[PDB]
């Protein structure tokens, strides 16, 4: 009980931080859990409409938070929604830059470098891969 | 650095072309525009009352001071001087901080004809170290540049710890473009204009 | 560090142990200072080649020697924070 | 007859085209459309890069242009920019405070920089006036480097802001831009000192907000839209137009872009 | 039943400082690479 009333706090912006540091997805993750949003969304359903709505457009905007200052400015600039495919076929161009430039090879050890490094699970990875390789030829 | 990432980092290279000339060209405009605001203005023009080389005025010096050294007499340093020792360490005096002032720096006479106080001796110091380390860095650069080796410094650092380290991707991918950044540029400037 | 450990082992043997170390061990540490770099120690271990035993393999001399002269082209032949000037005050007493 | 004056500042040649060709489809050729680099008025700049000769970036949240996320928020974020020489000179915002380490005479610069900032001081301060709010939140970068210009900035922004009789909160650049993204209600006027940082934070908030179009302030006097992505430099288009005096085509493309953002031209 | 734990409390990001390699290039650069470390500690600290 006191955890989700705390990350309902927290979210709401009237409990900060101990250092009063930024409120990212990042940080609720560390503390609350990887699955912090999924045990939020339950509790908030035991909670008047008006709470709920809160939750959710608070937990959305956690989400949009996910990136850095940057990205948002370089990629969410035709929407939030549209957000996702843009950073998506942004980095995909990337990919196929890297491969032109510096072989295959070492683009596949250099994926799997990074998505050691970024937190990415195989499956993801190997998606991802598969479809800078296919996007080349 | 809990928390899938969206995107791989990759390196921010996307100036694919950028000639190492026009990066050089910007950082001697650069340097021209901070030496003149620190120097300040031009001095005024001023017109020579005689004409005559440096080197003239050298082989002048050589001829009077040739023909006095069997009456030239050395003696202890705490002794009086005579004028054949006055004469000469005035001219030579004058002439080596011509020369250094121009960028003739030849160290092993500056020593002796312009060192008089232990704070001339501090400055000559700090010349002497400053005018080798440029060396030594323009030929490395040098030879840096036949290998192929990026001309800009690189720390080091072993990023793969600096991503477990750190928990928010963030600053860490910020330090990683700057840093690449910085060893894709070269920090050189042409000393020609410089010295002009 | 291999060359402190093999030289700690050495001080063992002949203090601790009264046995004389022969060339073959002097050869082995002039090997590992060739190796790893370090060229002052080199120096040092050629000395005593030179004196206890008879000479230094000239392989390894040369090899140091190389090792010492690629530092002066790189300018690595002293820790460079040494070559700061400094002063009574100017002197970050930790 | 009348003009559209074009400029681009770091914009890829897409954008330019897209904005070219739904300014012909819908004006319809009765207002040309020339590109420049530099103008006062009636003036649309597309991408990231700040345009020469505009000193305040102020940017709202259109009620129209409201993404469902962000409904009901009101917030006016101005960035004060000074001016901006050519690029291979020495810009202002790193002069003022490298010239300072080196020793050079740092007057002038002070000057302008001094006469930058109470412009955007007041504009921040009529805006805050406007919108009712008592207290404007200041955004500094807090890195050693930038420990001059900021300096300045908080010392005339504060004293004009004093001296119009509104409060005054410093703030650095991280907690800022994460409570402006996560609950950006809690901040009414929020003015953004000359760094590179604040301009990717007022292009952050512009794009998540679900794209919108800024506005810059010129030293002559005037108002210029400023875009950066297809649906914000539509919107941007969209009040340009209507500033010209035309209501119907403004709808027209404010309702193409909310309906279809990456490919307005075809959807009007 | 006694305290579980201080959500609210997050640990520092512990900073590092960047190490330049001893080279002629550092000790020309060496004030220049030291602001750039002193600017990053700074930024690791204050988030940006």
């Amino acid at each position: 009980s006191t955890k989700m009333q705390t990350l309902h706090k927290l979210l709401t912006g009237e409990v900060s931080f101990k250092n009063k540091a930024p409120v990212k997805d990042c940080n609720i993750v560390h503390q609350f859990g990887e699955n912090w949003a999924t045990e939020l969304s339950a509790y908030a359903k035991t909670l008047p409409a008006e709470q709920q709505k809160i939750i959710v457009r608070q937990i959305a905007r956690v989400k949009l938070t996910r990136y850095t200052v940057a990205e948002l400015a370089a990629y969410c600039g035709d929407g939030p929604a549209l957000l996702d495919e843009t950073a998506r076929a942004a980095n995909i161009e990337q990919g196929v830059a890297f491969v032109k430039a510096k072989g295959v090879e070492a683009f596949e050890k250099y994926v799997a470098e990074e998505s050691t490094n970024a937190n990415w699970k195989p499956e993801e990875a190997k998606k991802f891969i598969e479809d800078v390789k296919a996007k080349a030829k | 650095i809990s928390g899938v990432s969206p995107l791989l980092y990759f390196p921010p290279t996307t100036t694919s072309t950028t000639n190492r000339e026009d990066q050089i060209n910007k950082n001697t405009n650069i340097a021209i525009q901070m030496i003149k605001r620190y120097k300040g203005e031009v001095p005024p023009h001023y017109t020579r009352k005689s004409s005559a080389t440096i080197e003239q005025v050298e082989k002048e010096i050589d001829a009077l001071l040739g023909g006095a050294e069997k009456l030239r007499k050395t003696s202890t340093d705490d002794q009086p001087m005579d004028k054949l020792t006055l004469m000469e360490r005035c001219l030579r005096h004058a002439l080596w901080s011509y020369h250094k002032e121009e960028g003739r720096y030849d160290f092993d006479q500056i020593g002796r004809w312009v060192v008089y106080t232990p704070e001339d001796e501090v400055k000559l110091a700090q010349l002497k170290r400053e005018v080798e380390a440029k060396e030594k860095l323009a030929a490395l650069r040098k030879r840096r540049e036949e290998e192929g080796l990026p001309g800009g410094p690189v720390p080091r650092i072993n990023w793969p710890q600096e991503y477990s380290s750190f928990i928010d991707r963030e600053p860490v991918v910020a330090k990683r473009i700057r840093y690449d950044t910085l060893a894709s540029t070269t920090l050189e400037r042409d000393e020609k204009q410089i010295e002009s | 560090s291999k060359f402190c450990a093999m030289m700690d082992l050495l001080e063992e043997m002949q203090h601790r142990n009264r046995l004389k170390p022969n060339e073959e061990s002097w050869t082995w540490v002039m090997k590992e200072c060739v190796k790893s770099g370090q060229f002052r120690l080199g120096y040092c271990i050629q000395q005593v080649m030179e004196t206890e035993c008879k000479g230094c393999p000239a392989d390894l001399v040369k090899a140091n020697e190389a090792n010492a002269q690629k530092a002066k082209t790189e300018g690595k032949e002293h820790p460079g924070h040494l070559s700061q000037q400094a002063g009574l005050f100017d002197v970050k007493v930790e | 007859s009348k003009q559209l004056t074009f400029i681009s500042a770091g914009a890829t040649a897409a954008v330019l085209q897209s904005a070219s060709a739904i300014v012909s489809k819908v004006a319809g050729g009765r207002v040309q459309t020339k590109t420049a680099k530099e103008a006062g008025r009636h003036a649309v700049v597309v991408g990231p890069e700040t345009p020469i000769g505009v000193h305040t970036a102020v940017t709202e949240v259109p009620k129209s242009a409201q993404d469902p996320l962000f409904s009901g928020v009101s917030t006016v974020v101005v960035r004060a920019v000074l001016p901006r020489a050519a690029p291979d000179s020495v810009q202002l915002r790193d002069a003022l405070d490298v010239y300072a380490s080196a020793g050079i005479d740092t007057k002038e610069e002070v000057r302008s920089a001094t006469e930058a900032f109470k412009k955007s001081a007041e504009v921040a301060v009529g805006k805050a006036k406007a919108k009712g709010v008592k207290r404007i939140v200041l955004v500094v970068k807090q890195a050693s480097k930038h420990n001059c210009i900021n300096e300045l900035f908080k010392k005339i922004s504060t004293e004009t802001i004093e001296s119009a009789g509104l409060t005054t909160e410093v703030v650095g650049t991280a907690a800022v831009a994460n409570q402006l993204i996560v609950n950006p209600e809690s901040l009414g006027v929020v003015l953004l000192n000359d760094v590179a940082a604040t301009e990717q934070i007022e292009l952050a908030f512009a794009g998540v907000v679900g794209g919108v179009s800024r506005v810059y302030h010129t030293v002559e006097g005037g108002k210029i839209s400023a875009g950066h992505s297809f649906k914000s430099v539509a919107l941007a288009v969209a009040q340009e137009l209507r500033e010209l005096g035309l209501s119907s085509e403004a709808d027209k493309v404010e309702a193409a872009a909310s309906k279809n953002p990456r490919a307005v031209v075809s959807a009007l | 039943r006694a305290d579980e734990v201080d959500y609210t409390n997050l640990p520092a990001p512990k900073p590092q400082k960047t190490v330049w390699d001893d080279n002629i290039e550092t000790e020309v650069l060496r004030k220049y690479l030291d602001g750039l470390s002193q600017y990053d500690m700074e930024e690791a600290k204050y988030g940006v």
